[PDB]
């Protein structure tokens, strides 16, 4: 009969977020990165509101809720950006925000052209794999539950159950033919491979933003409060190996 | 940490 989980994910999916970028100023490293940082700060508000509205999320210990959001935001935001880029510009450009679309020139000026190329490839995967909106939403929800401390969470048992349930929801919505069991298996394989592929991209961006925050005063790049806190307190836990992604495949 | 946790405390 009529489900519920998908209804919820569709209902809570964040709307359009603008970066507040002044497209009159030249495309300088300082201007572009300061705008991406502000976009991050703005999107973080929406990620928190989204996560708190997810089925079961409030069952986690409050400190664990904070922790998973602070570790997973980069992956979540990149994955969502890849989808926007796919749907809006067929992955030709990176659609960070309606007022902050990166073309080749901006990719170069941002000094993260290589990372942008990887993000474009991620975006293109949505087309190559013909990912459905429902597959996208379930995959994105699972990204929230895909990075934790090596030492575990305060209530790891509840987390493990929640993650299991999100994996089950993804399995249920995969676009495949049940009459051909091999198709469903191949599809699930492809999707878990796609999910895993987000992590190395997020890692490169974690390294970049950390290095940027350290030199931010020297290169005139502004970091808002929440971003500067998370990049200085949580991101280094990832970079130092205290916090690691949960991969499907070895 | 203030603004971030504030987004969780508000209407918990
Ligand atoms: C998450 C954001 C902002 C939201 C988005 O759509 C994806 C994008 C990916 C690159 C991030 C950026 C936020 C600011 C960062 C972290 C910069 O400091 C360097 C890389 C940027």
């Amino acid at each position: 009969s009529q489900p519920i989980f998908l209804n919820v994910l569709e209902a809570i999916e964040p709307g359009v977020v603008c970066a507040g970028h002044d497209n009159n100023q030249p495309d300088s490293f300082a201007a572009l990165l300061s705008s991406l940082n502000e976009l991050g700060e703005r999107q973080l508000v929406h990620v928190v509101k989204w996560a708190k509205a997810l089925p079961g999320f409030r069952n986690l210990h409050v400190d664990d809720q904070m922790a998973v959001i602070q570790y997973s935001w980069m992956g979540l935001m990149v994955f969502a950006m890849g989808w926007r880029s796919f749907t809006n510009v067929n992955s030709r450009m990176l659609y960070f925000a309606p007022d902050l679309v990166f073309n080749e020139y901006r990719m170069h000026k941002s000094r993260m052209y290589s990372q942008c190329v990887r993000m474009r490839h991620l975006s293109q995967e949505f087309g190559w794999l013909q990912i459905t909106p429902q597959e996208f939403l379930c995959m994105k929800a699972l990204l929230l539950f895909s990075i934790i401390p090596v030492d575990g969470l305060k209530n790891q048992k509840f987390f493990d159950e929640l993650r299991m349930n999100y994996i089950k929801e993804l399995d249920r919505i995969i676009a495949c033919k049940r009459k051909n069991p091999t198709s469903c298996s191949r599809r699930f394989y492809q999707l878990t491979k796609l999910l895993d592929s987000v992590q190395p991209i997020a890692r490169e961006l974690h390294q970049f933003t950390f290095d940027l925050l350290i030199k931010s005063h020297m290169v005139s790049v502004d970091f808002p409060e929440m971003m500067a806190e998370i990049i200085s307190v949580q991101v280094p836990k990832i970079l130092s190996g205290k916090v690691k992604p949960i991969y499907f495949h070895t | 940490h203030k603004k971030l946790l504030q987004l969780l405390t508000c209407s918990s």
